[PDB]
């Protein structure tokens, strides 16, 4: 019955600003301490900051990496918590969670969490991928080959092999957002070593945002 | 990271498992514990000491000793597979909060499987674009937890490293990727480069050289 719903996440450039909102119900909002917590894709939770209730002074505390750049505030008349994000950095890319915070010196704990809203920080605009082969050469009866898809924006890239005819042993990895604000990923397939002289292996890389399709035939060194 | 946790533990169905958090602030404060399943937000499991919120079953329990705090799950169930995080203050008297690095708890549902590792040197084509990426691809392992370490000339290197968190393959095992970005000059100046993958306490190494 406690409900917390974050909104406002989007793509923003370094140095820019973005305002997140957390709308709440099912608890007495005016008496709750409220925190923000963030999570970079595939990584751990990181506390951002917390605002106390009006009765307890309404004061804020912040984690070192965001102190002086983000502002937490609340509007009890709207049951809403805010995160004003200024002077954004690429390292701020993350899902941002709102959390009702219990207390009892004494530590704080995060009683209820919202769904989260995603903030992506990059200076990039649409950029097509560069595709490079990951060639096999001298694992027993099998060999791994693949394609490296470098420095594209925005997500997503999709990859198939032999126009979809090859699926067994294929894995396309999640993308990595680099400090440059561009994405890269790889796709690999494991095949019998004896097929490398019988079968052709082509990775088909699609980047719809840039209207690009790249076919790369991968051959042994 | 004032609070430290082991990256991964596994447990068989019905058995007991303990996840431990360590840090100086735990000498003063209890740790709270959070469960997070893939694609979901966290949920509070333990707060104070051994207070379980409504909806959290009794088989989750908290304890503490010295500068450590522990979450114990007795009679593990499949629904307990998740990442678990501890939280407390960063130090005594602080007004700030911090999280441990998280522990991936696997509830064993398939055989333990050692990773296959392939290390690709930079392609000649990428070097022509004035870039050099070593690509360490890791596949077919379970549980889905690994640590990746890079070496240059048999010594550690961890600048220019990016590693993806393991995710599921079509055959339901796990795969991960790790990249070491170099300049062409860095690549051709060293004798060897190695990708070391540790899984279930065992380590495998693959090595490449800018020659041959």
């Amino acid at each position: 019955e406690v409900q917390l719903v974050e909104s406002g996440g989007g793509l923003v450039k370094p140095g820019g600003s973005l305002r997140l909102s957390c709308a709440a119900s099912g608890f007495t909002f005016s008496n709750a301490w409220m925190s923000w917590v963030r999570q970079a894709p595939g990584k751990g939770l990181e506390w951002v900051g917390r605002i106390k209730s009006k009765t307890d002074g309404g004061t804020t505390d912040y984690a070192a990496p965001v102190k002086g750049r983000f502002t937490i505030s609340r509007d009890d008349s709207k049951n809403t918590l805010y995160l004003q994000m200024n002077s954004l950095k690429t390292e701020d890319t993350a899902v941002y969670y709102c959390a009702r915070t219990g207390k009892y010196p004494g530590e704080e704990y995060f009683q209820d969490w919202g769904r989260g809203t995603l903030v992506t920080v990059s200076s990039a605009s649409t950029k097509g991928p560069s595709v490079f082969p990951l060639a096999p050469s001298s694992s027993g009866g099998t060999a791994a080959l693949g394609c490296l898809v470098k420095d594209y924006f925005p997500e997503p890239v999709t990859v198939s092999w032999n126009s979809g005819a090859l699926t067994s042993g294929v894995h396309t990895f999640p993308a990595v957002l680099q400090s440059s604000g561009l994405y890269s990923l790889s796709s690999v397939v494991t095949v019998p070593s004896s097929s490398l002289g019988t079968q052709t292996y082509i990775c088909n890389v699609n980047h719809k945002p840039s209207n690009t399709k790249v076919d790369k035939r991968v051959e042994p060194k | 990271s004032e609070l430290t946790q082991d990256p991964a533990v596994s447990v068989a169905l019905g058995q007991t498992v303990r996840i431990t958090c360590q840090g100086d602030s735990l000498r003063s404060y209890y740790a709270s514990w959070y469960q997070q399943k893939p694609g979901q937000a966290p949920v509070l499991v333990i707060y104070g000491k051994n207070n379980r919120p409504s909806g959290i079953p009794d088989r989750f329990s908290g304890s503490s000793s010295g500068n450590t705090a522990s979450l114990t799950i007795t009679g593990a169930q499949a629904e307990d597979e998740a990442d678990y995080y501890c939280s407390s203050r960063d130090k005594s008297g602080s007004r700030l909060s911090v999280f441990g690095g998280g522990t991936k708890l696997t509830v064993l549902s398939q055989p333990k499987a050692a990773p296959s590792v392939t290390l690709f040197p930079p392609s000649s084509e990428e070097l022509q674009a004035n870039k050099a990426t070593l690509v360490c691809l890791i596949s077919d392992f379970y549980p889905g937890a690994v640590t990746v370490a890079w070496k240059a000339d048999s010594s550690p290197v961890k600048a220019g490293v990016e590693t993806t968190t393991p995710s599921k393959q079509s055959n339901n095992k796990y795969a991960a990727s790790s990249y070491l970005s170099l300049t062409p000059e860095q690549w051709k100046s060293h004798r060897s480069y190695s990708c070391q993958v540790t899984h279930e306490g065992s380590t495998v190494e693959k090595t490449v050289a800018p020659t041959e």
